[PDB]
RNA sequence: AAGAACCUUACCUGGUCUUGACAUCCACGGAAGUUUUCAGAGAUGAGAAUGUGCCUUCGGGAACCGUGAGACAGGUGCUGC
RNA sequence: CCGGCCGGGAACUCAAAGGAGACUGCCAGUGAUAAACUGGAGGAAGGUGGGGAUGACGUCAAGUCAUCAUGGCCCUUACGACCAGGGCUACACACGUGCUACAAUGGCGCAUACAAAGAGAAGCGACCUCGCGAGAGCAAGCGGACCUCAUAAAGUGCGUCGUAGUCCGGAUUGGAGUCUGCAACUCGACUCCAUGAAGUCGGAAUCGCUAGUAAUCGUGGAUCAGAAUGCCACGGUGAAUAC
């Protein structure tokens, strides 16, 4: 079995990537589970904005990390070289795991 | 308090100074800047000039001083009184 | 913020890796449970006589641009000032302004 | 406030026997959002009271409550800059809540072995008219009788 | 203290990021400050050569730097040579192998960084400040912008007391988050001190 | 109704009356009653003399009232004539464990006269 | 068959599966009397089943998750109303006059920067 | 200050260096490096072995080390009026 | 082996993407054929639904030249640089902001129910063994909806305490420890045993809060080798009062 686990910061960018891999999957022999929404990670930082005093003045930022799980089952060698083939984008972390 | 499976603490230079002052037989006050070292039973009777950041105060080792550390007999803050 | 301080931090890192590799296998002989008396009393001092920095507890984690010691964030390696400026300029990817 | 006249909150009734009055009483008597402790005190004060009186629980609480009942209040207003206290006819919904507030203020004093035992002393002491909450009611009535020159 | 950074809040709503790569926590500070070194090094060499924004991709453990510049012919150099220079050094100053691509700017007086470059260079070469600000305003409005505001602050004549001046033309709605607002600040270090320029250009709504 | 130095109260429970001794707190009395075998929720009015003399030897197991005040007083005395840091803080009348001397420590330096 | 209702209240979420049967109530593989003990959820889960007096006629298998016990009581009340509403729809017009179908969101406020617990200021002092 | 035991640290005592702890350029020499000893509170001072790597104008080239001369470096020093 | 454990199932809670939905849209009345207001219906929600982000021209020649940058001065065997030790933690006192309390709506002992949000690889560190405990040994699992931190606490049930400075309070101090760290004396945190201070609801004065709010209870994170009663977040219970 091969599972694809891919993370990003943009959900608009991570949607098209998992769409491309599910389409290049089910073109040839991969009855996939599809993109599966694992919960997103929110990293909330809260910095002071003044160079000096005024502790009460702060700005709160956050990173959101989106997760999609494609779990290709019934794998063929065409699935593994068509996963060897494509090089999706920057900002996308893909891990194929046997 | 240090953990018991570490052993007590003494500096290399202070311990070798203590041993050479015992082997040499001489008993003048010697100086250290190492207030963090534990006193030891071979160091009884001799004078240790312990640094308090400004000076080197002479400490006379007693029977009662053995397990303690060297900084407790050199107060680093001088206070007499406000009024 | 005192070029001396940046020089001192980059001084402590380079000694820290080398003597870290040494004192890691020299440190475990002190307090495993059960080695002996003699290697404990030798090993305290042969951990001691190495210079003070080259220990990782004398790092400071200054800002990687301005060298500011206070207000550090480990995720960005910056002080809060340069985090906020580089976030407003859009250089930290995925760092929106949080509003919940 | 300065503008609004908004609709009232609607609480859930008394569980042991369905009343809004006892739910207001357990809400007044409570502390730091501890509803269960307060209703335990209220129930162990009212079932232990109905055997002191002889009637059932609710209407014994009602004529322990209506003996402490402020007909009028005082207020402070301004006409000449003089700023005196003038009496006012109270609405009964705030009259009832001020009655419950005075009963709890009575029960927080007069200390003995419980809060519920203190309440079961207080409401009987009010229901035969010899309490300190009846002293608060007759002091309010006296301060309005002295100020009846303004109406 | 007023007026949150416009690129900052429209990063949430409208604008895209200057940097586009994913990293976990052990790679994050290293990638961040190596990209800071890359931007700082390209800053001089092409700040003689009219750049607006450089953006960093990192695909497949390799850095990709695409420059937006107003004069691409001075950026590429002759026969490509200059940018291969850039390529050859960026794979030194970022580790991972490097490729540099360049877009053309079709609006040389509508990007706030380039307008700020013009105003700060004219301010440091001792033009009057009012002529530079008014010419930037009339030029952007004549090329076609739905609004501009220029903000110049400092001593402004050689002065004992610093002054602040600004000039808007058109509409420039900052509280509207769907507004496409290019915004950049710059500084001109002059003999009397540092003078700040801020330029908001409003190009329309999405 | 009387152990090594003093009288213990009689209407109170065993562990609560046992804490009236200097040197015996809660865990000491728990161990004393566990070694004696008496269940702790009895009173000294309930309990006879054989249990309290088996209690007498079991509280003689511990350093208690008179020689414990002797031990604490002598330990402070040894620190005070030793002349160390904690002894000198015991001598001036200040905190010895590194408390803030700037504002607080009215327990140690006493009620606020001037 | 098997009628279903989802109630949600104050970060708790109750799933109600009701069927025509006896009057007994079951929550998370316990009965109602041994799951809850206090005066809430002995009134609160009863009031929808008492305004339309159906305490005898239907079995109720309930799973709940999240929140505390009063939030769980409000969530099972909101689930019981919707699951009862899947039977007949004159029921909702009669039960709405006392509430019970208003979801009552009322979340916890977020703690604000500079304040202490989302409304409390930290003690202004002039000097 | 989103965190002073040393560090941080800017402060004081005492010991030390002054083209420097951090930069670039010239000239001279040495792989870089590692291990190890003494005296020292340490910074530092003199050693003792081991090491000689890559292109090759191969008396050179990168990188590292010290030496001397400056240009200068360095300043959490003052004025936020 | 009743633990969704397993065949399985895609209904449900849930996880995230995409839509819808709330507009004074409808109804009646008051209102200048108006804008609007009040009420009603339905509706999960009613009138900017709740909360946040969002801070106009300017003011205070406010703060910061010690984050940074920067003009002008000032220094260059020194106001620069390196080190060890000390100090920033002192204490006749005064003030601000908190935490713990003065108890019985409570204290202690036993059993027991229900969360959300996070952090984790020189890291988080199961299970078992060892110690009263802080902890150690052994050491699986995890770059994580998987494993770990991590038992939630108020609550509930049963007992005991009978209003005393007391089984309230838990400061102080003596002793014995554990862990991090080159090193715990100046000057860490914690654990145990002992001790058991003031305090019995607080003068003149003064502050916060309009609803899932105040009040109260616990949990988590950043900084961080170690070091929160602070700061930032998350939930549990949950009012009174608006003439």
């Amino acid at each position: 079995r091969i599972r694809i686990r891919l993370k990003a910061f943009d959900h608009r960018l991570i949607d098209q990537a998992t769409a491309e891999i599910v389409e290049t999957a089910k073109r040839t022999g991969a009855q996939v589970r599809g993109p599966i929404p694992l919960p997103t990670r929110k990293e909330r930082f809260t910095v002071l904005i003044s160079p000096h005093v005024n502790k009460d003045a702060r700005d709160q930022y956050e990173i959101r990390t989106h997760l999609r799980l494609v779990d290709i089952v019934e794998p063929t060698e065409k699935t593994v070289d068509a996963l060897m083939r494509l090089d999706l984008a920057a900002g996308v972390d893909v891990q194929i795991s046997l | 308090p240090r953990s018991l499976k570490k052993g007590p603490f003494i500096d290399l230079h202070l311990l070798k100074k203590v041993e050479k002052a015992v082997e040499s037989g001489d008993k003048k006050p010697l100086r250290t800047w190492s207030r963090r070292s534990t006193i030891f039973p071979n160091m009884i009777g001799l004078t240790i000039a312990v640094h308090n950041g400004r000076q080197h105060v002479p400490v006379f080792v007693t029977d009662e001083m053995v397990g303690h550390k060297l900084g407790e007999f050199a107060p680093t803050r001088t206070y007499r009184g406000h009024a | 913020a005192k070029q001396s301080m940046k020089a001192r931090e980059v001084k402590r890192v380079a000694l820290a890796d080398k003597y870290f590799a040494k004192r890691a296998e020299l440190k475990a002989i002190i307090s495993d449970v059960n080695a002996s008396d003699e290697d404990r009393w030798n090993a305290v001092l042969k951990l001691q006589t190495l210079p003070r920095d080259s220990s990782p507890s004398r790092q400071r984690n200054r800002c990687r641009q301005t060298g500011r010691p206070h207000g550090f964030l480990r995720k960005f390696g910056l002080s809060r000032i340069k985090v906020r400026e580089a976030a407003m300029r859009g250089e930290i990817p995925g760092l929106k302004k949080a509003s919940w | 406030p300065r503008r609004r006249v908004i609709g009232q909150r609607k609480i859930l009734p008394d569980p042991k026997f369905g009343s809004e009055l006892l739910a207001k009483f357990v809400n007044i008597l409570m502390v730091d959002g501890k509803k269960s402790t307060a209703e335990s005190i209220v129930y162990s004060a009212l079932e232990t009271l109905a055997q002191r009186s002889g009637k059932s629980e609710l209407e014994a609480f009602e004529v322990a409550l209506e003996n402490v009942r402020p007909t009028v209040e005082v207020k402070s207003r301004r006409v000449g800059g003089s700023t005196y206290q003038v009496p006012v006819e109270v609405r009964p919904v705030r009259r009832n809540a001020l009655a419950m507030r005075w009963i709890v203020e009575a029960a927080r004093k007069r200390g003995d072995k419980s809060m519920a035992l203190r309440l079961a002393n207080e409401l009987s002491d009010a229901a035969e008219n010899k309490g300190t909450a009846v002293k608060k009611r007759e002091d309010v009535h006296r301060m309005a009788e002295a100020n009846k020159a303004f109406a | 203290g007023q007026k949150v950074h416009p690129n900052g809040i429209r990063l949430g709503i409208v604008k895209p990021w200057n940097s586009t790569w994913f990293a976990n926590t052990k790679e994050f500070a290293d990638n961040l400050d190596s990209d800071f070194k890359v931007r700082q090094y390209l800053t001089k060499e092409l700040a003689k050569a009219s750049v607006s924004r450089i953006v960093i991709e990192r695909p497949a453990k390799s850095i990709r730097v695409t420059i937006h510049t107003a004069r691409p012919g001075i950026v590429i150099g002759k026969k490509g040579e200059d940018v291969e220079k850039l390529r050859k050094v960026v794979a030194d100053i970022a580790g991972v192998p490097a490729q540099i691509n360049i877009a053309e700017v079709r609006k040389p007086e509508l990007d706030a960084k380039l307008v700020a470059d013009s105003i700060t260079s004219q301010l440091e070469r001792r033009v009057m400040f009012r002529r530079a600000m008014k010419r930037a305003v009339q030029n952007a409005m004549r090329l076609g912008a739905k609004g501009i505001k220029v903000e110049v602050s400092g001593r402004l004549g050689g002065a004992e007391i610093a002054r602040t001046e600004w000039y808007r033309e058109g509409r420039v709605p900052l509280h509207t988050l769907r507004a496409d607002i290019d915004y950049n600040t710059s500084e001109a270090h002059t003999t009397y001190g540092v003078i700040g320029v801020k330029v908001w250009i409003f190009k329309g709504e999405i | 109704a009387r152990i090594a130095g003093i009288n213990i109260p009689d209407h109170k429970h065993a562990v609560i009356a046992l804490t009236s001794i200097y040197g015996v707190g809660k865990t000491r009395s728990k161990a004393i009653l566990a070694a004696a075998g008496i269940a702790e929720d009895v009173k000294i009015s309930e309990l006879s003399e054989g249990q309290i003399d088996t209690l007498r030897d079991e509280v003689a197991k511990f350093v208690v009232e008179g020689d414990l005040r002797r031990e604490i007083s002598m330990s402070i005395k040894r620190l005070m004539d030793l002349g160390c840091y904690r002894g000198l803080r015991h001598r001036r009348g200040l905190p010895v464990r590194g408390q803030r001397t700037k504002t607080n420590a009215r327990t140690r330096k006493g009620p606020r006269k001037p | 068959n098997q009628y279903y209702g989802t109630g949600r209240r104050k970060s708790s979420a109750a799933r109600v599966f009701i069927k025509p049967g006896n009057g007994k109530i079951v929550i998370n593989q316990r009965s109602l009397e041994q799951y809850f003990g206090r005066e809430t959820a002995r009134m609160v889960v009863r009031q929808p089943l008492e305004l339309v007096d159906m305490v005898e006629k239907l079995d109720l298998y309930i799973t709940v998750k999240g929140g505390g016990i009063s939030g769980q009581a409000g969530a099972i009340r909101h689930g019981i109303t919707r699951a009862l509403m899947e039977y007949d729809e004159s029921l909702r017009s009669e039960l709405r006059k006392a509430g019970f179908v208003t979801r009552d969101a009322r979340q916890v406020e977020r703690k604000k920067v500079g304040l202490r617990k989302a409304r409390r200021r930290p003690q202004f002092s002039k000097r």
